RNA sequence: UCUGUCGUGAGUGGCACACGUAGGGCAAUUGCUCUGCGUGCGGAAUCGACAUCAAGAGAUUUCGGA
């Protein structure tokens, strides 16, 4: 009772649609829609052994905002690699901080532009 | 009320739940070709490669895809009209 | 045979928890991860590594107790900070008992290694130091776990 | 002495609950109602946060309520 699999399938196949991994869901192709609108912007963040992850936030998105990106980017990665898929997130931002330009983002109310985040920048992790 | 409520709620929800997710895949497919369509605005340089193709091989998928999806939904939207019919059906009587 | 009661006591004469910590230990179930992979006999863990050591350089300098048949580095999963620990998987117990004996104290990248063996399948009731417990430990953090091969008992 | 339930890659997950916190609407300077986030009773000082188990930094003392 899942035909819909296999149409989502052959049609990702499509070279102008390649972007997109395999389930499709509304919010992916919703964000990548104001890509081509201009509104969205792609923040990289890199895990500390060098692998990089294509986050994809609004341009008026605020730090706290980012931050269920990288929640709603890394669960949506561990569910199509079945790894750990029951993430502390409580603990994970406990520790962990967001950085970019040495300035760490503390502020989680505060919008990525003043923080001076751009797209297709980069900012990385440090502890508390 | 609050039985009379909870029936209803066990079965009308459940049917909900399934035409959700057999709404589900017409957004996904609505959201979808939009993005196809903004990607072509896109493609007056990437149009090089033959798009035509492409998009003939894009278009047939959907039409019968969403035709099936309809089917599907008239046999939900039956049992949907029929639970609506039975449940209140059994409330004036009792 | 791990006990958190006496893991807390110098000579294993302690009969209440002097820690929170141990506290937690005793009331905490632990069974290990889906990671955990291979004969725990031949795991030969090791600690206290520099967070900039790559995988690579743990195979190269312990390939010289012979061959290695798997190894992981243990990272954060989500950030992927090291966690600056270890696990080294060998063949032929002959080359992790040499692994044991010689590299303890082994300096990598100006660091001080600790070496001991695998010890959740194979330490009865082990409890690692996250879950309250563990080994080692180090007095200035106001708690200490004795027991280990770092600070036996004192019998 | 300081929530329940279902869960085992999850003492750290899900939901609910309680408390606190940020933004929205309504009434009489205050009160009532919705969504996000923090902790599972809540504060302070000190020692740590560069500790031995496949991912998880806590702990000692102190004092406020129930």
């Amino acid at each position: 009772m899942d035909v819909f699999q296999e149409g989502l399938a052959m049609v990702v196949q499509d070279p102008l649609l390649c972007d997109l991994p395999i389930q499709v869901t509304l919010e992916e192709v919703n964000s990548q829609i104001a890509l081509e609108y201009g509104q969205a912007m792609t923040v990289r963040v890199c895990k500390m052994d060098g692998e990089v992850m294509p986050v994809v936030v609004v341009q008026s998105a605020t730090v706290l905002d980012l931050k269920k990106a990288i929640q709603r980017y890394v669960q949506l990665k561990q569910e199509r690699e079945g790894g750990i898929q029951h993430i502390s997130w409580s603990y994970v931002w406990r520790t962990y901080h967001l950085t970019s330009a040495g300035e760490k983002l503390t502020e989680d109310r505060k919008k990525l532009r003043d923080y001076g985040i751009r797209n297709r920048d980069e900012v990385s992790f440090i502890k508390k | 009320e609050q039985e009379l409520k909870a029936a209803a709620d066990g079965v009308l929800s459940e049917v909900r739940k399934k035409q959700a997710d057999t709404k589900r895949m017409v957004d996904i497919l609505r959201a979808l070709e939009k993005l196809r369509k903004l990607r072509k605005e896109a493609a007056a340089r990437k149009g090089v490669c033959p798009p035509a193709s492409a998009d003939e091989t894009f278009t047939h998928h959907l039409q019968r895809l969403r035709k099936l999806i309809k089917k599907r939904s008239e046999l939900y939207e039956a049992e949907e009209r029929a639970l609506r019919v039975m449940l209140e059906g059994e409330q004036e009587e009792e | 045979e791990y006990d958190p009661l006496k893991a807390g006591s110098i000579d294993g004469t302690d009969e209440d928890p002097h820690d929170r910590a141990v506290w937690r230990a005793m009331l905490a179930r632990y069974v290990p991860n889906k990671g955990v992979i291979g004969d725990p006999l031949l795991t030969l863990f090791v600690a206290r590594l520099n967070l900039q050591t790559k995988e690579d350089k743990l195979k190269e300098v312990f390939s010289r107790y012979g061959d290695i048949r798997r190894l992981r580095l243990v990272r954060d999963l989500v950030t992927g900070f090291s966690k600056g620990y270890a696990f080294i998987e060998y063949k032929e117990e002959r080359a992790v008992i040499k692994a044991y004996r010689d590299a303890d104290g082994l300096v990598i990248d100006q660091h001080e290694i600790f070496v001991d063996y695998e010890l959740e399948r194979t330490l009865k009731g082990w409890i690692p130091r996250r879950l309250g417990g563990g080994l080692g430990g180090k007095k200035e953090s106001g708690q200490l776990r004795f027991g280990g091969r770092d600070r036996p008992f004192r019998k």
